[PDB]
């Protein structure tokens, strides 16, 4: 779970079901990062 | 002077032998034949591969263009240059200029409906088998024709003249494919919202000739998808595609091939019948007009009419003046006079759009969007002084034309465009000595009796973007008016 | 029997063999000289093609190469920059040059007339150009600002990065622009050791085509790069199988990436099976999509693509092959939607790994077709004859004429694909550059045991 | 059919019409045609 | 190189049926060997006077008068779970489908009660065809797609998207692929 200004998406493509747990849990990078 | 066209005359034969002459051609591959694979295998890039039985002794073709004529009223054109990929198209005489208050948006449907279902072929099978043969084709509409034009190697032509012949000699219009097909007509106008240049040139258009023939919308309306039934689409073409207004034009094929095969395409039908079609003269209204949106520049652009466009005597002077001012180098005179000598333009271009009988000429300019009445004042002073040239820049600017006509036509697609456009214009082709001779003769007299009678009608003024700061319509014309234009 | 077993056979047209000669000659001092006559054409094409670029920079100076560029035309021994610009200008003629890692490039074009000019002109600004130092010092300015509108061209960037993550222990891995510290401190020194370091006559080729005779043109670079001096082991790139990702969330939906294997050389034998691979393929672009519908195009991968969830899960993709003169990469580039990345790289991935178990002769003569139109269907005018002479010229030593290419294309089938494919990208390394909203990214273990296929 | 997601109930058709060929050409061969050998 | 010579007779045999190709229209071969068509031929006196007349008859009878209870033309009994009838019903127009839309009802409502209609109201022909003129073109329709299409046995990525990836389109209308959620409010295909 996440509140819900966080789980709010920039895009707006259907998530697919096998995606589900992904999205719930959606959190923004806040200042961005390299990896 | 006309070509002296060659007759070609129908003649009908067995199909069983003239599907002797037809290009191999498949789909499947159910297994293969040979099995000795690559036979390469192994071999470096540096090391050749070639016997000397493939080698051959050059023999040039002969590239000029050859002029012909079948019985019912196609006219054809060729050139080859031995390349091995050849360059087709149909050339058209209906753009949208021609239609009316019942049949704005015709022409649009008919070029959205390009390459459907025909009455021995199906949508389906069409495309997917210009895809499969490695092509690329499409269809175009402007303000005064429609082209279809195909391209891939020269081997495959013969399969390529039936799917452009097609389109005008029997398409069915299915109720099922017109409306699956209709969002198409607003997307190409959804597009034009983040193309700012094109949007301005659109907008000069219909404030130049307010109403009628060269001012419609290249687009459908909203008001234009009520009459969007086979009915009105049939009767329009019946109108227009009859084979008297037509070209076709080919380059890197050989043309007594060529002839044969549109021949054997027209030959067991009828079609279209001719009419006798009468166009009525373009009205120049002028006016101005703005549109605002976040951009963050001032787009202004300001124009004048050209007086009989293409068919008038003085298209040279435009195209050098034109160079003389700064097209679309750093030596010419708006980018000596005003980009140089001002902080806050982006960007001074001069622009000259011509159609068969009448244009416009003009400046176009971006600025920063809190002196727009300084970027008036900058395009007044710039017209006021385009009657007089100096023969340096004149001399400078007739050299550049004339190698930019030279190079511009090294490339296949250009040239049939070219020649097919010459073709529906006049009836004649002029080769690139002519042009050159013509730049030639231009004096620095002509210039002012060419813009002296430019200026003889009411401007057309078009602004777009942050526009917060622009004069009013009697400032802008009170602005031109002090500057003596 | 039946006439439709009779229809016309040719692989190969005539035309193919039937194409004017490739001239060559060497110079005493090693200066190569190419030319082909084409008689439909008025002007023509002259330039100098030299094998140096960014590769050939040190650790220290790295951006020499791309400063000398600019450089080169701010004024020589014998002319001004005023001088220069207005002789330049004068003839009405076109005059371009650039660099790359490998290779750098000057031509220019004209009428016949006025070649021995420019051939001047072009070895003067080699040979002769002023480095002064109170005009490195102006240049910086403007390369600051060149490589300040760079970054806002996300393409070229996503591609260095893939670079910078792929060749961590070679100057392949240098970007052309050089850091912003190297800007500042760029001096003339550096430029001049850059030259007499990598301008020796070996490297140069001279090229042109269109309205031009062998015996003058070998003539005029004979008359004026006699001043050219002489010339006087290293081992394959590395490549690292890593991942460089840029995430940033305030610069709107769209998400950007690109993957890529290794290759190979420019000589392999094995090239021209690349060539194909990268059009079996292919590309894809939602806003402009030619007359083929996508959800019914011949190629699978687009097909697979345009079909996803029913609305389809990309903006644009396109497929890449690029050789150099050791080594090569194999890839491709995607825009798409920050939902649908995962799919969007997950199905082009599933595309280049069925070219190791399921392509079939179908979709390998589509994409030859497609192949030849395009490359054939560039090689029209003066300027890209010349380019194509002088790069071939440098990348094996000939120039290799029309016939031997589709020879050497048509006897690929399935099975041969199928071959080099397994040899060279199943279960490989794989490195990954992207930017954007990469939340849904996959991992760089994904794509890697994407590679192969647990089904067979 | 192009299509569809259906791709087992047709094999299992042809396993099906195979089986009873199978089964069919035993029992004439067990129940008939060898007593008839004895018979004829 | 076992593939390439399989390769090899499957070409071959391609190429003997290509080389027999007519270039036009040839009526086709019959349906039944000599054999059976002179013994029908000989038996056919007696057997269409005694049994297949009859049987022939009566069964026009028995569909006849079903159909005129309810009403229903017979064109009425093609389902929509047919992919070419479903084409054919897209292709229709307006008032032939009003009509079938509205029989259909009434059909239904008498089969409920069970009632017969007057005999006055059972006064037409059942048998006409009207579907015919759109079941063709349907037929053509996805004839076409089978060919430019369907020719190979594709290959997907599994269970992904919804779909098993053996070839199907529409989400979840297979087992292995029921139940897409587990929390949330779900959706429908048709809303994407
Ligand atoms: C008490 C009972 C308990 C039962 C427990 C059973 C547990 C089994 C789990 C099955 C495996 C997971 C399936 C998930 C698949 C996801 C869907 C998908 O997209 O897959 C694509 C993937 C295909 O790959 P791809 O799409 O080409 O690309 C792959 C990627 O590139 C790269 O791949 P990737 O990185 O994406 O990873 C893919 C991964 C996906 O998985 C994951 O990501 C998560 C990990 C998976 C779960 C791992 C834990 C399972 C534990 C295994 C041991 C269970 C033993 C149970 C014995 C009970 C004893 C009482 O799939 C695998 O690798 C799974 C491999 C293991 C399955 C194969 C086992 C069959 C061996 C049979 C040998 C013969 C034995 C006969 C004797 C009888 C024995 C009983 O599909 C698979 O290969 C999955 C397996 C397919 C099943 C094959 C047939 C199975 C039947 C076996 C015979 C039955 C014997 C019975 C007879 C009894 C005689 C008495
Ligand atoms: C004495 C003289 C007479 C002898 C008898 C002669 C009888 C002759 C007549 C035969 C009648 C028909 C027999 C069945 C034919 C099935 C043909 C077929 O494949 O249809 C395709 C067809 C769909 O094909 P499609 O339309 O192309 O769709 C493509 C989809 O991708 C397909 O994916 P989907 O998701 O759409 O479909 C569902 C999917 C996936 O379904 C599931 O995941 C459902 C899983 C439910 C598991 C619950 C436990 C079941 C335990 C077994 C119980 C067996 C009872 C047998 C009765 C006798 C008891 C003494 O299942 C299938 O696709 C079918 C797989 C094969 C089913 C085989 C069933 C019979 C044998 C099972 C037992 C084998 C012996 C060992 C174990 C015995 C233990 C007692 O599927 C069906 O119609 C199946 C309907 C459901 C019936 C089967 C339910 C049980 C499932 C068992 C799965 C295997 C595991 C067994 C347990 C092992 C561990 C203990
Ligand atoms: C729970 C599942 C686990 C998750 C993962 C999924 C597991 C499945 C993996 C196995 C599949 C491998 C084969 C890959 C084929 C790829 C082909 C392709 O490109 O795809 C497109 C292609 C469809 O595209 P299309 O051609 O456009 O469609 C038109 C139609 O297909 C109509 O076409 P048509 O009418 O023109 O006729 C075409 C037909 C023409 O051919 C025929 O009709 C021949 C008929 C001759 C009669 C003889 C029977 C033939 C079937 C062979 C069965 C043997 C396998 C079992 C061996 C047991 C070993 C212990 O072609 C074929 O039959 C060729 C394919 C036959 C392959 C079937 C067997 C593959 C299994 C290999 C692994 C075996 C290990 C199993 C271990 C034990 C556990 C099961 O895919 C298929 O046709 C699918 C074939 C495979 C069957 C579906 C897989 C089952 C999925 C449901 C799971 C049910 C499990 C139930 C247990 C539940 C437990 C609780
Ligand atoms: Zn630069």
């Amino acid at each position: 779970g996440a509140p819900k200004f966080e789980r709010k998406m920039l895009g707006s493509y259907p998530v697919s079901p096998e995606f589900e747990m992904v999205w719930r849990d959606r959190l923004t990078a806040h200042g961005g990062y390299i990896q | 002077p006309a070509p002296e066209y060659r007759r070609v005359p129908f003649v009908k034969e067995d199909m069983e032998k003239v599907m002797e002459e037809v290009p191999e051609f498949k789909y499947y591959y159910v297994g293969k034949e040979n099995t000795k694979g690559n036979v390469y295998e192994g071999i470096p890039l540096d090391q050749s591969i070639l016997e000397p039985a493939d080698l051959r002794d050059y023999v040039p073709p002969h590239s000029n263009i050859q002029y012909s004529k079948l019985d019912n009223g196609l006219r054809i054109a060729s050139m080859d240059r031995g390349g091995l990929t050849a360059s087709l198209g149909l050339f058209v005489h209906a753009g949208t200029r021609f239609e009316d208050v019942t049949n704005f948006g015709v022409t649009h449907m008919i070029q959205n409906l390009a390459f459907a279902s025909t009455a021995h072929l199906s949508l389906l099978r069409t495309v997917k088998t210009i895809e499969v043969l490695g092509a690329n084709a499409g269809c175009v509409v402007g303000r005064e024709h429609l082209v279809y034009s195909a391209e891939c190697l020269r081997s495959h032509m013969p399969l390529l003249v039936p799917m452009l012949t097609g389109n005008v000699l029997f398409p069915r219009f299915l109720p099922w494919e017109l409306k699956a097909c209709k969002e198409k007509l607003i997307m190409a106008r959804k597009r034009l919202e983040h193309m700012p240049d094109q949007m301005v040139s659109e907008l000069l258009h219909t404030t130049a000739w307010h109403n009628n023939t060269l001012g419609h919308k290249l687009h459908c309306t909203e008001r234009s998808l009520g009459h969007y039934n086979p009915d009105v689409i049939r009767h329009y073409m019946l109108q227009h595609f009859s084979p008297e207004n037509m070209v076709f034009v080919g380059v890197n094929v050989n043309h007594d091939e060529l002839c044969t095969w549109l021949m054997r395409a027209f030959v067991d039908y009828n079609a279209i019948p001719p009419s006798k079609r009468t166009v009525a003269s373009p009205v120049y209204t002028g006016g101005d007009v703005r549109l605002e949106t976040p951009s963050p520049h001032a787009h202004m652009a300001i124009a004048f009419e050209t007086p009989g466009g293409w068919n008038g005597g003085d298209l040279v002077a435009y195209s050098v003046l034109q160079t003389i001012l700064g097209g679309g180098g750093m030596y010419t005179r708006l980018y000596l006079n005003v980009l140089n000598q001002n902080e806050w333009v982006e960007s001074a271009m001069a622009f000259n759009t011509q159609y068969t009988d009448s244009g416009i000429f003009g400046l176009y300019m971006l600025a920063d969007p809190t002196k727009s009445a300084n970027a008036v004042k900058v395009m007044a002073e710039q017209f006021g002084k385009m009657g007089s040239v100096t023969k340096e820049e004149l001399q400078r600017a007739k050299n550049s034309l004339k190698s930019s006509i030279f190079m511009n036509l090294e490339c296949r697609g250009i040239v049939m465009e070219d020649v097919g456009r010459q073709l529906l214009m006049s009836n004649r082709v002029i080769s690139p000595q002519e042009f050159c001779t013509a730049i030639d003769a231009v004096t620095e007299a002509d210039i002012k009796r060419v813009v002296d009678a430019m200026y003889k009608k009411p401007p057309t003024v078009v602004a777009y973007g942050d526009v917060s700061t622009v004069p009013h319509y009697e400032e802008v014309r009170a602005a031109l008016r002090a500057a003596g234009v | 029997v039946s006439p439709l077993a009779r229809s016309v056979d040719a692989a190969i047209p005539e035309e193919a063999f039937n194409q004017p000669p490739t001239l060559t000659t060497t110079l005493p001092n090693g200066i190569r000289v190419a030319t082909q006559r084409l008689p439909f054409h008025q002007t023509a094409t002259v330039g100098v093609w030299i094998d140096s670029g960014s590769r050939y920079d040190t650790k220290e100076t790295n951006g020499a190469a791309h400063f000398l560029e600019h450089m080169t035309f701010k004024g020589t021994k014998r002319r001004s920059r005023i001088q220069l610009e207005q002789e330049i200008e004068n003839m009405g003629a076109h005059l371009n040059a650039y660099t790359s890692r490998e290779q750098t490039v000057y031509y220019a074009k004209a009428f016949k007339k006025d070649i021995p000019q420019c051939v001047d002109i072009l070895s003067d600004i080699l040979l002769n150009s002023t480095i002064d130092e109170e005009a490195v010092q102006m240049e910086k300015h403007v390369i600051l600002r060149e490589m300040e509108e760079v970054e806002r061209q996300t393409e070229e960037v996503i591609f260095d990065r893939l670079h910078t993550t792929a060749f961590r222990d070679s100057p392949l891995g240098y970007t052309i622009l050089g850091p912003e510290e190297n800007i500042r401190n760029m001096t003339r020194e550096h430029i001049l050791e850059y030259i007499n370091r990598n301008y020796t006559s070996d490297r140069m080729v001279v090229a042109a085509a269109g309205d031009v005779d062998h015996k003058e043109l070998t003539a005029l670079v004979e008359k004026h790069f006699a001043g050219l001096p002489q010339p006087k082991p290293t081992e394959k790139p590395f490549f690292c199988g890593s991942e460089l990702l840029h995430r940033n969330d305030d610069m709107g939906p769209t998400a950007h990436v690109a993957v890529g294997f290794e290759g190979v050389p420019w000589k392999s034998p094995d090239a021209v099976t690349f060539m194909l691979m990268q059009a079996i393929v292919g590309s894809y672009r939602k806003h402009d999509e030619g007359i083929v519908p996508g959800k019914v195009s011949a190629n699978a991968t687009v097909r697979n693509v345009c079909n996803k969830m029913t609305v389809g899960c990309a903006d644009m993709f396109s497929a890449f092959n690029t050789c150099y003169s050791d080594t090569g990469l194999f890839g491709f580039y995607a825009q798409c939607d920050e939902v649908a990345l995962e799919h969007c790289v997950m199905e082009i991935m599933f595309g280049i790994t069925s070219l190791s178990y399921a392509v079939t002769d179908e979709e390998v003569e589509r994409a030859k077709a497609q192949l030849k139109t395009q490359l054939l269907g560039h090689l029209d005018s003066t300027t890209a004859v010349a380019e194509d002479i002088g790069r071939q010229m440098l990348a094996y030593g000939r120039r290799m004429p029309l016939a031997e290419f589709l020879k050497r294309l048509e006897v690929i089938d399935a099975e041969e694909v199928k071959r080099v494919a397994w040899k060279y990208l199943h279960d490989a390394e794989v490195a990954v550059a992207g930017l954007g909203p990469l939340f849904g990214m996959p991992q760089l273990i994904n794509l890697r045991r994407a590679t192969f296929w647990l089904r067979y | 059919s192009y299509g569809n997601g259906t791709v087992l109930m047709p094999i299992v058709r042809r396993v099906f019409i195979g089986a009873l060929v199978g089964i069919y050409a035993y029992a004439a061969t067990d129940v008939v045609l060898i007593p008839g050998y004895a018979q004829l | 190189q076992f593939h390439r010579e399989i390769g090899k007779l499957f070409a071959s045999y391609s190429n003997k049926i290509t080389a027999n190709s007519p270039v036009q229209y040839v009526p086709s071969p019959p349906t039944k060997g000599k054999v059976r068509r002179a013994l029908s031929s000989a038996l056919m006196p007696v057997w269409f006077k005694f049994f297949r007349g009859p049987l022939d008859r009566w069964n026009l009878a028995v569909m006849a008068k079903y159909l005129r209870d309810h009403g229903l033309m017979y064109d009425d009994l093609y389902s929509d779970k047919e992919p070419v009838f479903a084409r054919a019903l897209e292709l229709l127009p307006p008032d032939i489908q009003a009509a079938r839309f509205r029989r259909l009802m009434r059909g239904t409502y008498l089969n409920h009660l069970r009632l017969y209609l007057p005999v006055h109201e059972q006064n037409y022909d059942p048998f006409i065809p009207y579907m015919a003129p759109y079941v063709e073109e349907a037929k053509f329709q996805l004839q076409e797609e089978e060919e430019l299409l369907g020719y190979h046995m594709w290959e997907g990525v599994w269970y992904s998207g919804g779909v098993t990836g053996f070839g199907d389109k529409e989400p979840g209308e297979h087992f292995l692929v029921a139940l897409p959620n587990l929390y949330g409010a779900g959706g429908s295909p048709m809303q994407a």
